[PDB]
């Protein structure tokens, strides 16, 4: 009888963050089966006693990933201030978040987002993200000049 | 009549002789557990007002710290000379503030020995947060958490700290309690 660990260990996600893998924190498939969690499904990741954060369940390689380790794209770790070695509490979600109607997007240093980067690349990142809660970061974003790193934080999202 | 706190009766309209009275309390012979009030503990006015502030800030206006962001004062230590009225003030806060009072911690706990008591305590602070704005009193905080003079300890002191570090969550979410200690 396989034993489900009570607390999982946060670790890097060797895959890049620019892709559609923002909230698709890869989880060891054995844990996915042992917790009645379907692939590509939403589940709550959070530190012990804290309110949960939403991640999408995606199956990883059994051999490479040990059982405890949960891999997060660096965009979502910054949502709930998840620093490495933070013990988590995986639980199964039950409500699908509704779509978005308005999003107010921030920046690290107040740089004019209109003037520095295209709306198309920002929209690409945001769409490929899929589910957006207020607090992530999209890092290492190539700008129009190609020599500037500006990070897209998200201040708020409102549904009408 | 058995176990009734005061003699009950059934109202039936028309057959009952209703009468007015200026009396602010029920018949004294009912031996009721009469409320406790600030009209009784008066004599410490300024600290009463400060206590009222310390109940305003964590019960009524926790939202008003989400803006301004800064960590709130969500632990109170009502110290003073023995017999000065500390337990009476805690009792008046409990009955005249309309928060939910999480049960008194007390010197007593299941076993009063480390390991066993560590879970039995955390349960009291786990009961906190879920209920609408509350107040967990830890009276006699010197008897539950003594000084550790040179080596006198079970685990209870560090257990209180480790639990208070989660009880201090609030005003971002679950800002629905304050802790008031008393000591001599
Ligand atoms: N207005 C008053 N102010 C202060 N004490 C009063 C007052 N009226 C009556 N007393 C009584 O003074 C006694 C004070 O006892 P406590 O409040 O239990 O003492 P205390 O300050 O809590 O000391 P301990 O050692 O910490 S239990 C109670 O019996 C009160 O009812």
């Amino acid at each position: 009888k396989f034993k489900l660990p009570a607390e999982f260990i946060t670790r890097p996600h060797p895959s890049k963050d620019h892709g559609k893998e923002t909230c698709t924190a890869y989880i060891h498939p054995n844990v996915l089966s042992s917790l009645e969690i379907n692939p590509g499904s939403f589940c709550t990741v959070g530190k012990i006693g804290e309110n949960g954060i939403l991640v999408i369940a995606r199956a990883g390689d059994e051999e490479v990933h040990p059982v405890n380790v949960i891999t997060l794209s660096t965009t979502i770790r910054s949502v709930g201030n998840l620093i490495l070695g933070d013990r988590l509490e995986l639980k199964k979600a039950q409500v699908q978040p509704p779509y978005a109607t308005k999003v107010t997007v921030g920046s690290l240093q107040g740089y004019n987002i209109l003037e520095c980067m295209e709306e198309k690349v920002i929209q690409k990142l945001l769409d490929d993200s899929g589910v957006i809660m207020p607090g992530m970061i999209f890092q290492n974003l190539k700008t129009k000049a190609g020599d500037e790193s500006i990070d897209v934080v998200i201040t708020d999202a409102s549904d009408d | 009549n058995l176990f009734y706190l005061s003699p009950p009766f059934i109202f039936r309209k028309g057959s009952t002789h209703i009468t007015f009275s200026k009396e602010t309390q029920a018949n004294r012979k009912y031996n009721l557990p009469e409320p406790l009030s600030y009209a009784a503990v008066g004599g410490l006015d300024k600290e009463i007002e400060s206590l009222k502030s310390a109940i305003e800030i964590p019960l009524h206006q926790p939202t008003l710290f989400s803006s301004f962001g800064v960590s709130p004062p969500r632990g109170i230590l009502l110290h003073g000379p023995p017999g000065t009225g500390k337990t009476m003030l805690l009792r008046v806060v409990a009955n005249t503030s309309n928060a939910h009072v999480l049960t008194i911690n007390g010197p007593s706990i299941v076993s009063k020995y480390l390991g066993e008591t560590e879970a039995a305590l955390r349960d009291i602070f786990n009961e906190a947060r879920k209920y609408q704005p509350s107040i967990i009193f830890i009276d006699e905080i010197d008897s539950i958490a003594p000084n550790r003079a040179n080596d006198d300890s079970g685990e209870v002191e560090s257990r209180v700290v480790a639990t208070l570090l989660t009880l201090m969550d609030g005003m971002g979410a679950a800002g629905k309690v304050v802790v008031i200690a008393a000591t001599n």
